[PDB]
């Protein structure tokens, strides 16, 4: 619940609608994304869906580097961890 | 053989162990051929070059793992052997199965990305 | 070298009729090679 | 509730109350017709589809009878035989003689169902002659040659109950009937050139396709249009280098067998301005280069002037693909830029609705929910001038429903009845706590439909945070299981394709960052504010316009008829373009300059091939790699953060809501090169509707005529 | 690697200027297709360029839907080579070997498996499909309880 | 050759059916709508390196355009000069006009 | 190298790389081309559809 | 590549082009292939839009009528003209001039017709 680093130009999510994976991306984005959105107003959270799709993370950094975190069989408290890593420094 | 100089009746190879004997067995004769070849068709490279060739030839089935697919390879091998040694083929068929020996060159495709867009899809 | 026509093939396939003009046609089948068929009652 | 009923002895099942003629398309069985259309209503005028049904003396319309519990149909006995050929007999006694100057000929249902269904010779061969009539002016759209017609009604159907234009009709009596405006008048609909497809007969075809092909010699290739924001699915006919007519092809989705005019006829834009080569502007004026010449002079401006962060600024264009749009964003994002600007007021500046949830900008219930829509709210869009087509089936529902509209903004001339509340914000607040509010809290079905102008409107941030929080509030209405009733519009087939791939700029203090290189991505309604003169400007598209005029570098691009494109329309449906002809001149694929660009600027993107950028998408957004689908928003309460949260406090001007479209026909790059776009401006100007006004043809005051076709 | 061009594939005779450099070329060992392509004897350009797989839709100008009932398989335009004019008639050149070439298919498995087992690459365009709704003539004359809002002319 | 009215206007209206018919894709056309509105053609091309002489525009003309002279004494040069467009076919049916009307005169009850 | 050539004169030559029927947009003219070499310089441009 | 006339007019009884899509005789022969060529022995057919409009106005009472081209079988297929309009109405095959007694003094005022009138 704090604002990311400098290096952070966008967050990228990418998830199902549908049970074949767990619902704990879902979840986790039905919490984090307000308070993630309000600590730091000006990053962009793209939350893009799409029917079979892998739930992963992308987090932008500077000059266009990007790290991607699969999501897959993850509880929501490992993907609030997994966030957590990309995020800060 | 009966019908004419080169004729080989089709037949299907009865398993692997007999495949790999007639794709030796054809490299095997093409490659021994390429003198010939050259002197035939007064071919302007060396039976080094003509040589390499004809393994590239077979390198680009090399992976091929399907018996069907060896015993019609196999039949187009002969044909164009048949073809070559009985002087079937005259020197533009041969001369144009080089490819160095059309006027854009070899390279007829672009190196890269960048040299194709700055002349136009190459 | 590699094929190059002054003026390309003009294909006109696509002015074939939206209706079909033919139809099913007819049925030819003799009587001795046409199963026998249940009699009424 | 589907009956069952025999139709040629095999039998099928259909809804009860539908027509016989939907049973025998549904069974497979080919009836004959000319009245008929699935899209109309039915008339019965015609007499080609008559039917033998059992108990039933008299032949029967299939088109008009209605199916029964148990009735039996044949369509191939003598009766139907007899029946068929004689109505073809009396179509073709007074149908003139115009097969070979006809512009029908090829794709003529009077022929081929004469050919199919008629005898080989004809009858009549009366000393006293043929029926002749008197040619027809309707325009500058429409040439008329009203010998050919047979009286099927389906013009006259379309324009009254479809479109709106109740000027079209027939008067007259028996033989001598005649369809027409009674008095010489232009058509104003923006839909009027879907007449000319629904004519079966050449009776009313496009004037400027008048004798320029024929059907066989066209290559066919199914498209989407890029002029609106719709996506409509359309055919494109080309005959080798040049594209010669742009037809509607089903989608019962988006644009049901209709086009709007401007996307039918602006095709002839397509070849006349056109950027074929790099130019390099030099000592005041534009010189040829070669692309290897244009892109070095990328690099040496670039390095010489040192952008740093956002100094770098993209603007994209309205007919700009995805493709272009990530593989730009890849270039800006390595170049330390995230100035991703858009071409219209205040596309520079952060939008009022955030791009973070995919239903903040997108037409949340489909298009195909109007057809259920109960009550609807337009706020600050003129739907007829932004999708002509959603406007027609707002028309359609309103005709056949209960169905209630009001409109918050500009007044303006509507197709349907609706109520104008107001002009301003402080309207859309009274709505929605007034009467039309209590419409509706207690609707089914209920629909609030926000512009793309009210997103250049300066209150924009108060607009969104009004309209979610109703949405919000009253829930289990607006946002069910099977309903989303919040909807934004978009007039433009580029804007939703950008917001997928968040193509915006995110925060003021990127739009604060005064730019020294300017990229315009095909824009060319850019503000001239947003492009600071003391900046080098380089413009990639395909036409000569306002953009390429200013810029100093000019990169020849493709139109949307020469790529393969992917474009994201207004409900979120990602669709993709065909090419139908090559690139003219020199151009280039347009994401294939920003990928030749990167290796110039040093930072060469990663992808060489287009299916590498397309894996790209995904990883963007994977919903771009489902084509011909619209992909749901699973959290769509999570549209709250950024059009109520963050939009909560905002300053209020109350200015009135605005205009977006001054004029219909000039929109993008390719309508106003199109002559035929010049002539529907001048023609709605000064009220000419002669066919010929600014065409080849005689004309009183122009006896000799003249070959200039738009002037 | 992932969809990238292969820059070193072997050219045949007829590779042109015009032809685009291919991600995958057959060689004979895929799982469980046919590599007809391998031995076809068509060039290497066939491999490279990508098919179009659909239903024709229905012409607007025509009622006929005799032109929809089978699936085609297209080639796609490339951006050089499909057309130029020709200096001396001003007749349409052309480059492209296949640009009046179409298959015809009864059902998209198989174009699918023809162009799987050709080592075309594919895309697959399903048709669209008109939406059912019931029509009845009676609709025209219905009784309105209220203003009109819209005269009908038969 | 290409031939006119008594009036002197062209007989050929652009309606492709010599196009379409031709057994070896020899005729080329263009056309739009005339200075006068008149359904004309502005481009037509007979590649006589092309044409099989078999008549079938000549079948196919509604008007009586395109037809096939009695000539067979016209060998070129070049082959450039076998590329005929519409200047030299009309000039061909104005030079041959009286044998093309006597031909037409003695087939066309079997026509 | 490339789809356009900018002339001394500044006559810009959108080509189309290929064979006989292909556009080279060049218009050359070879004094003594009926000798021992005029025949490859004038083959090397007409078969790049150069006049 | 054209001085004379012949290579100038695009037709002798006719200076200008007559459709938009025409090249125009001046740029059509020109270029290397017409450097040493006689202009005068080139095919220049007459221009058919100046003869037509040399016709004058066949007049008539009836409202319809026919036209076949003058040849019966050697002509184009029998249409119907209408002739209920104020103004010259042209068979769209042979482009012959066709007008309405009733209309004859509108016609005889207006300044410059399609064709002579007489
Ligand atoms: N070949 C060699 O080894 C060397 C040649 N060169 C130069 O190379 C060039 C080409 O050599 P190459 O092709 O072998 O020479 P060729 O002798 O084979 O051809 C010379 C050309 O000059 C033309 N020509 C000669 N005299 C006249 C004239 N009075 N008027 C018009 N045309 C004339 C000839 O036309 P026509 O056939 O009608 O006579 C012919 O096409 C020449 O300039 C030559 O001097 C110089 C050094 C070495
Ligand atoms: S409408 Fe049909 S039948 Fe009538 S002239 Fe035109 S193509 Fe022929
Ligand atoms: S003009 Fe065409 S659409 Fe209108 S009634 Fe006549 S035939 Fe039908
Ligand atoms: S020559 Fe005859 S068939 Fe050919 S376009 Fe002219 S009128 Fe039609
Ligand atoms: S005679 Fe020649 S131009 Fe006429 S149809 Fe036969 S091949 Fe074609
Ligand atoms: S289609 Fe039924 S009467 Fe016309
Ligand atoms: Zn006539």
């Amino acid at each position: 619940r704090y604002a990311f680093a400098k290096g952070v130009k966008e967050l990228r999510f990418l998830f199902c609608q549908t049970s074949q994976h767990s619902a704990e991306a879902r979840s986790f984005l039905n919490r984090a994304y307000p308070i993630m959105k309000k600590h730091n107003p000006t990053i962009p959270i793209l939350l893009r869906e799409a029917q079979g799709t892998i739930p992963r993370v992308y987090a932008r950094y500077e000059f266009g580097r990007e790290k991607m975190e699969s999501l897959e069989g993850l509880t929501d408290k490992q993907i609030e961890e997994t966030v957590a890593k990309l995020v800060k420094t | 053989v009966q019908p004419t100089k080169f004729a080989v009746t089709v037949r299907q190879s009865r398993n692997w162990a007999d495949a790999k004997q007639r794709v030796i067995a054809a490299y095997r004769a093409w490659i021994r051929a390429a003198p010939e070849i050259q002197t035939m068709y007064s071919i302007p490279f060396p039976v080094s070059h003509i040589r390499t060739r004809i393994r590239q030839e077979f390198e680009r089935h090399r992976y091929v793992n399907k018996l069907n697919v060896v015993d019609v390879l196999l039949q187009q091998s002969n044909a164009d052997f048949q073809e070559t040694m009985n002087f079937w083929r005259q020197q533009s068929h041969v001369m144009a199965f080089f490819k160095e020996e059309h006027f854009r060159g070899e390279k007829r495709l672009p190196s890269n990305f960048i040299t194709g867009f700055l002349e136009g899809r190459n | 070298e590699p094929l190059e026509l002054t003026q390309a093939f003009r294909n006109f396939e696509g002015g074939s009729s939206a209706w079909d003009q033919v139809g099913p046609g007819i049925d030819r089948t003799p009587d001795t090679f046409k199963l026998p068929t249940p009699k009424p009652e | 509730a589907e009956v069952e009923l025999t139709i040629d002895g095999k039998k099928v099942s259909i809804e009860a109350g539908s027509a016989l003629i939907q049973a025998c398309e549904k069974a497979g069985v080919v009836v004959p017709r000319y009245c008929y259309h699935e899209k109309l209503a039915i008339a019965g005028n015609c007499r080609m589809c008559l039917v033998e049904v059992e108990r039933s003396p008299k032949p029967v319309a299939s088109c008009a009878w209605p199916v029964q519990a148990g009735m039996v149909v044949k369509t191939n006995s003598p009766l139907t035989h007899k029946a068929r050929e004689g109505v073809m007999e009396f179509l073709l006694a007074n149908h003139p003689l115009d097969c070979p100057i006809c512009d029908q000929g090829g794709e003529c249902d009077l022929q081929d169902q004469s050919m199919r269904y008629g005898a080989d010779r004809g009858r009549f061969h009366e000393i006293g002659g043929k029926r002749a009539v008197e040619d027809k002016n309707i325009g500058p759209l429409i040439k008329t040659s009203m010998n050919r017609c047979i009286h099927c009604t389906r013009c006259v159907r379309f324009m009254n109950d479809i479109a709106g234009a109740p000027e079209l009709g027939s008067t007259g009596r028996g033989n001598d009937l005649q369809i027409g405006t009674y008095l010489e008048k232009n058509l104003d609909s923006e839909l009027s050139g879907n007449v000319i497809d629904l004519c079966p007969v050449g009776a009313l075809t496009s004037k400027p396709y008048a004798f320029r092909a024929r059907p066989w010699e066209l290559k066919r290739t199914e498209s989407i249009d890029v002029l609106d924001g719709l996506g409509s699915n359309i055919r494109v006919d080309s005959r080798g280098l040049e594209v010669m007519r742009i037809l509607p092809r089903l989608n019962d989705d988006v644009n049901e067998e209709w086009i709007n005019d401007k996307t039918r006829f602006a095709c002839d834009g397509l070849k006349t301005q056109r950027l074929t080569m790099p130019l390099v502007r030099r000592d005041g004026k534009f010189e040829p280069a070669t692309w290897e010449q244009a892109l070095t002079e990328i690099a040496h401006a670039y390095q010489t002037l040192a952008p740093k962060e956002n100094e770098f600024k993209v603007i994209a264009g309205q007919l700009v693909e995805v493709e272009s749009l990530v593989a730009m964003k890849d270039l800006a994002n390595r170049l330390g830029s995230e100035n991703l600007a858009l071409d219209f007021p205040g596309g520079s500046q952060p939008l009022a609705h955030g791009v973070d949830i995919r239903s903040n900008y997108l037409f949340n219930s489909k298009i195909w929910g109007i057809e259920e829509a109960d009550a609807i709210l337009l706020v600050g869009t003129n739907p007829r001038h932004e999708a002509a087509v959603l406007n027609a089936r707002i028309r359609k529902q309103w005709l056949r429903s209960d169905l209630e509209i009001a409109a918050v903004g500009q007044p303006w001339e509507s197709t349907f009845d609706y109520e104008h509340l107001g002009t301003d914000l402080a309207a859309l607040k009274n709505a929605l706590s007034g009467p039309f509010g209590e419409k509706l809290k207690k609707a089914k079905r209920p629909m609030i439909i926000v512009g793309s102008g009210v997103t250049e409107h300066p209150d924009a941030k108060a607009f969104y945070e009004t309209v979610w929080s109703f949405v919000e509030k009253n829930a289990s209405n607006f946002l069910t299981e099977e309903w989303c009733g919040y909807n934004v519009l978009q007039r433009a087939a580029s804007r939703a394709g950008a917001f997928e791939v968040g193509f915006v700029v995110p925060s003021p203090e990127v739009a604060a960052t005064k730019p020294k290189f300017v990229w315009l991505l095909g824009a060319d309604e850019f503000d001239p504010a947003d492009v600071p003169k003391d900046a080098f400007i380089v413009y990639q598209g395909h036409h000569g316009d306002r953009g390429a005029e200013i810029a100093d570098i000019v990169l020849p691009g493709a139109a949307y008829t020469e790529k393969a494109g992917t474009y994201v329309n207004t409900e979120g449906r990602v669709q993709m373009t065909r090419a139908a002809t090559g690139l003219p001149g020199a151009a280039r694929t347009d994401w294939k300059i920003i990928r030749a660009v990167s290796e110039f600027l040093g930072v060469p993107l990663p992808y060489d091939d287009v299916a590498q950028l397309r894996d790209r998408m995904a990883e963007i957004s994977p919903a771009l790699a489902a084509y011909d689908v619209v992909e749901p928003v699973a959290l769509r309460h999570l549209s709250k953060v950024q059009l109520v949260d963050q939009n909560k406090g905002a300053k209020v001007t109350g200015e009135p809501l605005k205009k977006v479209v001054e004029n219909f026909y000039f929109t993008d790059v390719i309508s106003r090169s199109s002559p035929t776009m010049a002539r529907c401006s001048a023609a709605k100007e000064t009220g000419d509707p002669r066919t010929n006004f600014m065409a080849p043809g005689m004309e009183e005051d122009r006896p000799m005529g003249q070959i200039a076709y738009g002037a | 690697p992932r969809n990238a061009p292969d820059y070193n594939v072997p050219i045949d005779i007829a590779t042109s200027t015009f032809t685009p450099v291919p991600k995958n070329v057959q060689d004979g060992s895929e799982e469980n297709v046919v590599p007809a392509g391998l031995i076809s004897g068509a060039p290497m350009e066939l491999q490279a360029r990508t098919v179009r797989i659909y239903k024709p839709a229905k012409p607007a100008t025509q009622s006929g839907e005799k032109n929809t009932q089978l699936w085609r398989m297209d080639w796609d335009v490339l951006g050089k080579g499909h057309r130029w004019e020709n200096p001396l008639m001003g007749w349409q050149s052309s480059a492209d070997f296949m640009q009046g070439t179409h298959l015809t298919f009864k059902t998209k498995e198989d174009a699918i498996a023809f162009a799987e087992k050709q080592g075309y690459e594919y895309f697959v365009q399903e048709p669209n499909e008109r939406h059912f709704r019931p029509k009845a003539y009676a609709n025209n004359f219905l009784y309105s309880p209220g203003k009109l809002k819209h005269i009908r002319t038969k | 050759a290409l031939r006119r009215y008594p009036s002197g206007e062209e007989r050929c209206i652009a309606c492709k059916l010599c196009e379409a018919v031709c057994p070896a894709q020899a005729i080329t056309i263009e056309a739009e709508e005339r200075a006068d509105g008149s359904r004309r053609t502005t481009r037509y091309d007979i590649d006589m390196t092309k044409c099989i002489y078999c008549g079938f525009c000549q079948e196919s003309c509604p008007v009586d355009a395109i037809v096939e002279s009695p000539n067979a004494e016209y060998a070129t040069e070049t082959r450039e000069e076998l590329l005929y467009n519409k200047e030299k076919l009309l000039a061909n049916g104005d030079k041959w006009e009286p044998e093309l009307a006597a031909a037409i005169r003695a087939d066309a009850p079997y026509r | 190298i490339s789809d356009i050539h900018i002339t001394r004169t500044g006559k810009p030559l959108i080509r189309i790389q290929g064979g006989r029927s292909s556009l080279g947009e060049h218009t050359a003219t070879v004094f003594g081309a009926t000798g021992q070499l005029g025949r490859y310089i004038v083959n090397r441009l007409a078969r790049q559809g150069c006049t | 590549t054209g001085r004379p006339a012949s290579a100038v007019m695009q037709a002798p009884n006719r200076a200008e082009v007559w459709s938009r899509s025409q090249r125009p005789r001046s740029e059509a022969m020109a270029g290397p292939r017409f450097e040493q060529t006689d202009f005068d022995a080139q095919p220049r057919p007459w221009a058919a839009i100046e003869l037509i409009h040399k016709q004058p106005v066949r007049w008539t009472h009836d409202r319809i009528v026919a036209c076949d081209g003058g040849g019966g079988p050697h002509g184009h297929p029998k249409i119907y003209i209408n002739t209920d309009k104020p103004e010259i109405a042209t068979c769209n095959y042979c482009g012959l001039p066709f007008a309405n007694e009733h209309h004859r003094k509108y016609l005889e005022s207006l300044p410059q017709t399609s064709y002579p009138l007489n």
